[PDB]
C-alpha cells in the first residue's frame, strides 16, 4: 500500500567549521512518490535547495536527494524536515556530523 | 538508447 | 567489469491537477545520464552526463519522441488499470517500469530485464528467457494475453540482444574515464562511548563508486550480522557514495572487533580496527 520514507541527513565531505561543504537530506524507500522536503538552518527553511530527479529502487520504492551548499559552524544547527502521506506530522531529523 | 516501441496494457 | 543500462519510468495520475505526469530517467550502472519530465516547460530528453552530449541531433529527437509517445501511452495505461481493478477516477495511481540489459566484461549480453508495477506492487514482468511473461494477478494476465497475442516478448528480445547492448557498449567507451573507473572507499573506524559499560564502533566507507559495497563487523572472527547497525548506502552528491556499519561493544573489548570491507575498487578485502 504505502511506505514511509527513511531519512538521512549528512554532509558531502567530512565536517569542518568554516569550510564550505554540502548539506544533504536523502529520503528513500517511500511510496507513493509525492514528498515534501525542506532543509533547515537554525529552525528556518533554507531557500533555493535543489534535488535529484525522481528515481526508484528494485523494490519500486522511491528515493531523492535534497542538497544545498553551506558552511558549517559550531553554533549553527541544521536539519531536514520531511512530510509524506504516511506521516501524520512533518518529521524533523537533525544533522549530527557523526552520522 | 531506449526501445522505440510502446505497447498498451 | 560487468555493466548495466536501465531506464526507469514513473507515470502518476493526479485527478483535479491536470493529466498524469510521466518521468523517465536512464542510468548506466550508478550514473544518471538522461532524463525526461512531462512537466517541463519544453519537455524533451536532456543529457545528465558529459559523455552522452556527443550523441547526434537525431539521437535526441528520436529519444524525445519516444518519451512524448510514452507520456500518452502511459496515461492510457493508467485509465486501463482503473478498469482492470474496478477503481474510481478520484484517486491518484502510479505505474512504474524498469527495463534494460546487463553485459559482462566482454560486452556480451548477460541478462535482459523488463518489469512493470502498479501502485508499488508487481504487475507484469518479462521472464529471463525473454520469451514469456509472469503476471502478478488476473488483471495483469489480461495484459499478458494482449502482449502474447502481439508477440511483444519477441520484439523486446530483439531490442535487448541488439540496440540495448550495442548502445551500452558505445556509452561505456565514450564515458570510459568515469563509467569504467571504480573509486575505492576511504575507510576509518570511530569510537563513541555510550555508557561506562559499552561503546560504539562505527566503520565508515566514503567516496566510493559504484554503490555496491559490503561492510561487516566480526567479533573474535565471527560475523555480527544480527548485531550490526547498517545504514543504507547514500549518495554524496559528487557521483560517489557513503555507508557505515556500527556495533555496540563492551568497554575494554574493542580489539576483539574487526571491520571488513569489500568493494570492486579494492584488489583485496580490507580489515580495519579501532586505532586508539
Amino acid at each position: 500500500i504505502q511506505r514511509t520514507p527513511k531519512i538521512q541527513v549528512y554532509s558531502r565531505h567530512p565536517a569542518e567549521n568554516g569550510k564550505s561543504n554540502f548539506l544533504n537530506c536523502y529520503v528513500s524507500g517511500f511510496h507513493p512518490s509525492d514528498i515534501e522536503v525542506d532543509l533547515l538552518k537554525n529552525g528556518e527553511r533554507i531557500e533555493k535547495v535543489e534535488h535529484s530527479d525522481l528515481s526508484f529502487s528494485k523494490d519500486w520504492s522511491f528515493y531523492l536527494l535534497y542538497y544545498t551548499e553551506f558552511t558549517p559552524t559550531e553554533k549553527d544547527e541544521y536539519a531536514c524536515r520531511v512530510n509524506h502521506v504516511t506521516l501524520s506530522q512533518p518529521k524533523i531529523v537533525k544533522w549530527d556530523r557523526d552520522m | 538508447e531506449e526501445f522505440g516501441r510502446a505497447f498498451s496494457f | 567489469g560487468s555493466h548495466s543500462m536501465r531506464y526507469f519510468y514513473t507515470a502518476m495520475s493526479r485527478p483535479g491537477r491536470g493529466e498524469p505526469r510521466f518521468i523517465t530517467v536512464g542510468y548506466v550502472d550508478d550514473t544518471l545520464f538522461v532524463r525526461f519530465d512531462s512537466d517541463a516547460t519544453s519537455p524533451r530528453k536532456e543529457p545528465r552526463a558529459p559523455w552522452i552530449e556527443q550523441e547526434g541531433p537525431e539521437y535526441w529527437d528520436r529519444e524525445t519522441q519516444i518519451s512524448k509517445t510514452n507520456t500518452q501511452t502511459y496515461r492510457e495505461n493508467l485509465r486501463t488499470a482503473l478498469r482492470y481493478y474496478n477503481q474510481s477516477e478520484a484517486g491518484s495511481h502510479i505505474i512504474q517500469r524498469m527495463y534494460g540489459c546487463d553485459v559482462g566484461p566482454d560486452g556480451r549480453l548477460l541478462r535482459g530485464y523488463d518489469q512493470d508495477a502498479y501502485d508499488g506492487k508487481d504487475y507484469i514482468a518479462l521472464n529471463e528467457d525473454l520469451s514469456s511473461w509472469t503476471a502478478a494477478d488476473t488483471a495483469a494476465q489480461i495484459t499478458q494475453r494482449k502482449w502474447e497475442a502481439a508477440r511483444v516478448a519477441e520484439q523486446l528480445r530483439a531490442y535487448l540482444e541488439g540496440l540495448c547492448v550495442e548502445s551500452l557498449r558505445r556509452y561505456l567507451e565514450n564515458g570510459k574515464e568515469t563509467l569504467q573507473r571504480a573509486d575505492p572507499p576511504k575507510t576509518h573506524v570511530t569510537h563513541h562511548p555510550i555508557s561506562d559499560h559499552e561503546v560504539t564502533l562505527r566503520c565508515w566507507a566514503l567516496g566510493f563508486y559504484p554503490a555496491e559495497i559490503t561492510l561487516t563487523w566480526q567479533r573474535d572472527g565471527e560475523d555480527q550480522t544480527q548485531d550490526t547497525e547498517l545504514v543504507e548506502t547514500r549518495p554524496a552528491g559528487d557521483r560517489t557514495f557513503q555507508k557505515w556499519a556500527a556495533v555496540v561493544v563492551p568497554s575494554g573489548e574493542e580489539q576483539r572487533y574487526t571491520c571488513h570491507v569489500q568493494h570492486e575498487g579494492l584488489p583485496k578485502p580490507l580489515t580495519l580496527r579501532w586505532e586508539p
